[PDB]
């Protein structure tokens, strides 16, 4: 489980996302489709190509999600269940995806936060990351 | 794969014993009923609700007997088990866009129903064995997504 | 989540395996060892080789301890607790190992049960397994 | 592993501007930080109970140097690694008894260092050619286990 440091942290280094959680959203996934093709397979509805409006769109859908988590950081499994239920039931995404997207969610993160990824930080968005995957697969079967 | 001769022979040994028609589409069940998120490949097929809507169902059943027997080219050439799905795989990956996890769960799923359907016969050394050719089989599959 | 369903099914069919416990538990960890090499890296101090002593001795352990758990399926993180710290803070055994040991434990069920492995309580007992991983990995950090 | 001209060129750019000094040692750390488990093998370093008393224990700054060593020799020799790595796959196994998993878990947090160290230069298609790489790398290591 997370702890009252790793609450923080994440808060810490969110704040710092700020506007940018959507072109941060959309660049994860970009790092997601290359670097880890067969995730493709859920998007064949979409130009996956680089600066494409879908994944621009998609990616803040995605990030917003994770602002309205990191929030409720003390309650997401209400604060996401809808989306639980949607990934579960609708679209029925293999829950190994999720360790895939949450590795690039990172990458991108510390891309971006040069004083504010330190291996502390780094840790807390793990563990993070780890609890949102496992919230939104709960309702899998 | 790279399978000892003497593993080689304990798979297709096992194998010749092996009911097309019974065991392929139980595979696919269990696949489904255990892991119902793969049951997006197969919203045509019909009643796809409880165990029996789904091992029932004719259309899963049928489909099981296609991927046993396309399994079966496989051990035929398990010297080059790429070159024998590399048609299969861009079909799963362009046309019918098939995330090649579940490749790796009806794997698993298989070598259970091999073990329930054959018992003690199913020993550890045997396991082992098939558990190498449906693991090589399972990166064929999945060798040409991109 | 487990389910009165899922918990039927499991109290079912594990009471079915009734005094095998030490014996299907040895063959589960054997047939581990064989088809997964990589596993053996946490008993070198052992004798994995067939019918050891210590195999037949631990394949009980953790055949009693899965007994344990079914007998307070409502309450697992507590009956667990135990063996939770040991794996986290002593063993340090890498989460991936779990659904390696928990898909042998099924394969063995499945070659001793014929009649009661139904696709069913097949889906039911991955589950429960899946359950018990998941509170024996929950002290990891 | 096969890489295509322009990720074999990415990756050697950006690795001959590498301080291994630097990211050796941030990489273990982390690693230790991070993947708490794996401290299972350095009991002998030291002081471990927090980020920083990991992050300034001198017994790993130095051997994290000597991971990234051996990377950076790998990556010299990207149409060999298994043979590069040989005598290192063995090591682990045999005598280090090292789970293989840890491989890729050391992988996934070196490309989080890269992307931490270089920033906007770690472009997302760069990423994909080093999981590529830290993929390779990993498998070479594992390849001799039994
Ligand atoms: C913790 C990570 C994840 C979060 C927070 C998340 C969030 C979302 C959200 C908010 C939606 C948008 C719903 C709407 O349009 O109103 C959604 C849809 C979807 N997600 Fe996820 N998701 C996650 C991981 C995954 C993964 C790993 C995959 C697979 C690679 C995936 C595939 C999809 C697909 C295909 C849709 C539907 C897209 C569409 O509307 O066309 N999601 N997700
Ligand atoms: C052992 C692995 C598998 C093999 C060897 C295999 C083999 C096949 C074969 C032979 C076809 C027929 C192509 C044709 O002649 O038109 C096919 C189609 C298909 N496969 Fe697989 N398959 C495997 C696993 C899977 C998995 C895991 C899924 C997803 C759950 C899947 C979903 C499909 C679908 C949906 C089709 C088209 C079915 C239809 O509409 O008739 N396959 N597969
Ligand atoms: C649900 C699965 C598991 C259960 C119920 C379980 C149960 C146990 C129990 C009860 C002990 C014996 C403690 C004693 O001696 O009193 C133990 C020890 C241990 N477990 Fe597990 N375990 C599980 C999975 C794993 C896995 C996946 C691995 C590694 C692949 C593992 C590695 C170990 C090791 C090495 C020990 C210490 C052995 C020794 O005493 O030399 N366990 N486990
Ligand atoms: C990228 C993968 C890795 C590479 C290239 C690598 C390379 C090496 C090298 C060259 C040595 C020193 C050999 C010697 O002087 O005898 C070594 C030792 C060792 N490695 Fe690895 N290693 C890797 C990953 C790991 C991981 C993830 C672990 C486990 C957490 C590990 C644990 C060890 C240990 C414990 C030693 C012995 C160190 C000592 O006691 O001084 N290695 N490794």
């Amino acid at each position: 489980v997370l702890s009252p440091a790793d609450k923080t942290n994440v808060k810490a280094a969110w704040g710092k996302v700020g506007a940018h959680a959507g072109e941060y959203g959309a660049e994860a996934l970009e790092r997601m489709f290359l670097s880890f093709p067969t995730t493709k397979t859920y998007f064949p509805h979409f130009d996956l190509s680089h600066g494409s409006a879908q994944v621009k769109g998609h990616g803040k859908k995605v990030a917003d999600a994770l602002t309205n988590a990191v929030a409720h950081v003390d309650d997401m499994p209400n604060a996401l269940s809808a989306l639980s239920d949607l990934h579960a039931h609708k679209l029925r995404v293999d829950p190994v995806n999720f360790k895939l997207l949450s590795h690039c969610l990172l990458v991108t993160l510390a891309a971006h936060l040069p004083a504010e990824f330190t291996p502390a930080v780094h840790a807390s968005l793990d563990k993070f990351l780890a609890s949102v995957s496992t919230v939104l697969t709960s309702k899998y079967r | 794969v790279h399978l000892t001769p003497e593993e080689k022979s304990a798979v297709t040994a096992l194998w010749g014993k092996v009911n097309v028609d019974e065991v392929g589409g139980e595979a696919l069940g269990r696949l489904l009923v255990v892991y119902p998120w793969t049951q997006r490949f197969f919203e045509s097929f019909g009643d796809l609700s409880t165990p029996d809507a789904v091992m029932g169902n004719p259309k899963v059943k049928a489909h099981g007997k296609k991927v046993l027997g396309a399994f079966s080219d496989g051990l035929a050439h398990l010297d080059n088990l790429k070159g024998t799905f590399a048609t299969l795989s861009e079909l799963h990956c362009d046309k019918l866009h098939v995330d090649p996890e579940n490749f790796r769960l009806l794997g698993n799923v298989l070598v259970c129903v091999l073990a329930h359907h054959f018992g003690k016969e199913f020993t550890p050394p045997v396991q082992a064995a098939y558990q190498k050719v449906v693991a090589g089989v399972a990166n064929a599959l999945a060798h040409k997504y991109h």
